[PDB]
RNA sequence: AUUCUAUGAUUAGUGUGAACGAAAAUAGAGCAGCCUAUUAAAAUAAGUAAAAUGGCUUUAAAGCUGUUUGAAUAUUGUGGG
RNA sequence: CUGAAAAUUUCCAGUGUAAAAGGUAAUCGAUAAGAUAUAAUUGAAACACCUUUAUUUUUCUAUCGUAUUAUUAAACCUUAAAUUAAGGAACAAUUGUUAGAAGACAGUUUAUGCGGGGCACAGGCCCCAUAAAGAGUAAAUGGGUGUGUCUAAAA
RNA sequence: CAGUCGCGUAAGCGGGGCAUAGGAUCACAAGAUACAAAAAGGAAAGAUCUUGGAUUUUUGGAAAAGCUACGCUAGGGAUAA
RNA sequence: GGCUGAGUAGCUCAAAGUAGAGCAUAGUAAUGUCUGUGUUCGAUCCACAGCUCAGCCACCA
């Protein structure tokens, strides 16, 4: 009976979000042997949007290939590949913020009406689990520093 | 209620405007008005 | 699809950094290389188990170390893997040439360089336990302990999962009540038109 | 929701003398309802108010109230 | 005030608190005098 | 490219630079003509390029 | 040391005065664009123009 | 410090209007400071300051106030204006 | 749409109750077999498994609200020097706030013009005549179906 | 007169319509100006310019129904029988 | 001035995998989603803009 105009959106104060560096470090382990070639990550980016507002269905060059990659907007989420499991972290890195500037630069360029504004950035793999992205790269550990390897 | 006053903004954004009436059923108004601001003939749009 | 939901599916798949199987390495080791078969069959029960438990906890505390997998099909291949434990006394060779992860056995062990000693250690027919405890015992590490903290995460998911069976039988018990009450109502009504 | 909302009083800090059922144990200290503890228990001496100077003389702070215990046995 | 101090801050009205000042700054204390050229 | 360019920063009120809106006017030409009603092309010049477009 | 005047203070400065140079850029902005804008308005012409402002 | 008179002032300001109407300051009359008050009184001030609401006063501040709520601890920058 | 556990998504065809998209070719089977999946078939769309979202439904929890019941187990209220008494009872009552509401009561308005006043009608503006060859010129004087507009110019 | 636009060969013409028929302040609202800013830096609320919404129709601009034969006062042959 | 809810057979009312049943019209038959523009395999349905609107606050200076 009742209806709303919006996609739910959940309270962050609690969410444990995870750097770049120390969320790989989780992935690459329970990939441990999986042919890196056919495991790529992924990245689910909710968006503050209305469900009445049009939709995204424009294309990104990212600087590395993962396979002109294609992205669309289905209910207030995007979901596409930014990296296969052998990415480094500073290749992975720019791969990603290629593809959230397009977005903020189709958002800013689309209508002032309903601004749709990230609310949080997933990563995992396609064996891996959902995990929240905070915007710090480096790990929090001090003992841990970027490597790199199969 | 079947003439209304419009505002015919300037196109410079220099905040100044002309205003005129015309009937509802109609078309919106665009003129070339001489703009005091600039001291130029530009192109002034209605508000809405 | 709460924050919470998927917060609670992460920690407790968050178990890599656990006692079971984790430990630090020392720095002398260099790089490890396994080889197994696809199914269970002639002796290849054990290393599964051992790339699916043990193994990822390793790489958590030696993310540094690379640990690649040789899979292949033929099932009488030899379930054996190896173990650069030399590295010259942390001479850092310059050890570039080093092959990366398949399923058709296109990666097979290479031969170890002239600063490197490989450590053979078989698993045909013997459990991850053995073939574990073979893998520490050998490779000289210290193993982890965990904090409170972590055995809150254990406690929790574990009383947790008390609730979720109480529910997965109880939400059961309640759709097959459904079903069977939904195809006795289709009964009736099938019965119904016959007449 | 609004900036503004109506005032509420949160009940008044009491420390339990004794250890009543449903509610805590002795030396239990939590914010009761004004009318429970002027009506029943301060009469029957089964708890007492923490002033500033109850709080000092225990040694304790504000920051150790705690919360009502409606599961508790004897 | 920033009025009264900018009046006496400047060398046009012989200000006493106009030594104050470099030959390059300006006598406002918000404004400043922009460079010419091309960048 | 080199007119329009240009930015002539006078000094205004309380010590105050700016442009002024009369010379940011003239940027896009001179007085006497509303730019833009000019036509730029020529009708001769437009009926070479049909017969040019018409040979080919 | 009072404020904005005090030593090592900063005077803010009016709201007409911190946004003098981003006002004068817009209103230079508009003229730069003013010769497309009345080509691309006496070409459609007056009816079938469907740009106004908001 | 308080009090009395004049100027400030048919001013600031308020109010649709009619009208109402300060203070700083200045001059004069007086002059006195204190808590051990020259008559016997503080262990330095909490349901208090303040807030919302209904009113008074009023220039929207400050001040008074019924109802419902409700702080901090000294220029080493705490509290009010 | 407070959150948590669990589950649910049937046009024909389709192995069958296909929620949607994105990624993937292996996953499970303690060592012996085979079940899943990919393939192929069907369809617009093809499935395991890992993710992020959508719809709906249970219990728990949070909130709000109604109805009822109990209460020297010292709220309050009533009789009562006024009590471990009796009864009512979270009502009533009072305070503050809010909405509705009796000329019951209070203040004030209800005008002026007009061949006396009452009833009625009347109040700004435009054209013509009365108006006496400059301009002006009255009357509850004579004419008028007069007037509170229209209008961006083009297909 | 200055500014800068249209038409015209040019002279020149254009500050709405052949002429004669509908309102202010105040308040509010949308733009500009850079004036002042109650210690100071800002701001609020003000000031100037442009513009809009009025049977403000008692249209130089009050939010407004009656009876008195129970009647009262001040005046008026300026008024009726 | 400002948001909100509605429009389908001639007339009534229904209903993202449909357009149904009455009445009217000629026992027997036929009758339609305001309009354009989108999304998704497909729209009475979701969305956007108008048209008609009604309903509720506000200007009434
Ligand atoms: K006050
Ligand atoms: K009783
Ligand atoms: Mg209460
Ligand atoms: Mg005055
Ligand atoms: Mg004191
Ligand atoms: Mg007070
Ligand atoms: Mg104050
Ligand atoms: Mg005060
Ligand atoms: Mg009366
Ligand atoms: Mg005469
Ligand atoms: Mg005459
Ligand atoms: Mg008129
Ligand atoms: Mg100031
Ligand atoms: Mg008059
Ligand atoms: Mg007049
Ligand atoms: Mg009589």
């Amino acid at each position: 009976k009742k209806q709303y105009k919006f996609f739910k959106s959940w309270d962050l104060t609690g969410q444990q979000q995870f750097s770049l560096c120390d969320a790989m470090r989780y992935l690459r382990a329970v990939e441990v042997g999986q042919p890196p070639l056919s495991v790529k990550y992924e990245v689910h980016v909710k968006l503050r949007t209305k469900k009445n507002g049009p939709v995204v269905r424009d294309r990104v060059r990212l600087p590395t290939p993962v396979k002109m990659d294609e992205y669309r907007e289905r209910n207030g989420v995007v979901r596409m590949a930014v990296g296969q499991l052998g990415f480094t972290p500073k290749q992975l890195a720019e791969n990603i913020r290629v593809f959230m500037a397009k977005i903020k630069s189709d958002i800013g360029k689309l209508d002032d009406t309903t601004p749709k504004m990230v609310e949080e950035v997933v990563l995992s793999t396609t064996h891996g689990p959902g995990m929240s992205l905070n915007a710090e790269f480096a790990p929090t550990d001090d003992k841990i520093k970027p490597e790199d390897l199969e | 209620s079947r003439i209304i006053n419009v505002r015919l903004i300037s196109m410079a954004m220099t905040g100044y405007f002309y205003t005129f009436t015309r009937p509802r059923t109609s078309l919106p108004m665009s003129m070339l008005k001489y703009d005091p601001i600039v001291r130029r003939k530009v192109l002034f749009l209605e508000q809405k | 699809v709460g924050v919470i939901r998927r917060l609670n599916v992460v920690r407790e798949l968050l178990n890599i950094r656990a006692g079971p199987g984790a430990a630090l390495l020392p720095k002398e080791v260099t790089k490890v290389h396994m080889q197994f078969a696809h199914r269970i069959e002639e002796g290849h029960m054990g290393p599964r188990k051992f790339w699916r438990e043990n193994l990822p906890k390793l790489k958590y505390w030696n993310p540094a170390v690379p640990m690649v997998i040789n899979r292949t099909t033929d099932q009488k291949g030899p379930a054996v893997m190896t173990i650069y434990f030399r590295d010259d006394k942390d001479a850092k060779p310059s050890s570039t040439p080093f092959p990366t992860s398949s399923a058709d056995g296109s990666s097979p062990a290479p031969k170890p360089a002239q600063g490197e000693r490989i450590v053979t250690i078989d698993m045909k027919n013997r459990n991850s336990s053995v073939i574990l405890k073979e893998f520490l015992d050998k490779t000289g590490a210290v193993a982890v302990q965990p904090t409170a903290k972590d055995e809150e995460e254990f406690r929790e998911f574990e009383d947790l999962h008390r609730r979720s069976e109480i529910d997965r039988e109880r939400i059961r018990k309640m759709n097959d009540a459904k079903k069977r009450e939904k195809a006795m109502l289709a009964k009736a009504m099938s019965d119904a038109q016959s007449i | 929701a609004s900036h503004r909302m109506r005032l509420q009083d949160q009940g008044v800090v009491v420390r339990l003398l004794e250890d009543i059922p449903k509610f805590g144990r002795k030396h239990a200290i939590f914010r009761i309802e004004r009318g429970r503890m002027r009506n029943e228990w301060f009469p029957k001496n089964k708890a007492e108010y923490m002033t500033p100077a109850r709080f000092q003389e225990l040694g304790l702070t504000r920051d150790a109230i705690g919360e009502v215990d409606r599961s508790f046995v004897i | 005030s920033r009025w009264d101090i900018e009046y006496y801050r400047d060398p046009a009205h012989r200000g006493y608190l106009s030594h104050q000042l470099a030959p390059g700054e300006s006598p406002s204390l918000y404004f400043k005098v922009p460079t010419g050229g091309e960048k | 490219l080199a007119r329009r360019g240009t930015r002539v920063l006078r000094l205004m009120n309380n010590y105050s630079y700016r442009e002024t809106n009369w010379e940011i006017g003239r940027l896009i030409g001179d007085p006497g003509s509303v730019p833009g009603t000019e036509k730029v092309g020529s009708r001769k010049a437009k009926f070479r390029a049909r017969r040019r477009r018409r040979n080919t | 040391r009072v404020k904005g005047t005090g030593v090592g203070e900063k005077v803010k400065g009016h709201k007409h005065e911190r946004t003098l140079v981003a006002k004068m850029e817009k209103r230079r902005e508009a003229m730069l664009a003013m010769p497309d804008l009345i080509r691309e308005w006496k070409k459609v012409g007056k009816r079938n123009w469907t740009k106004f402002p908001k």
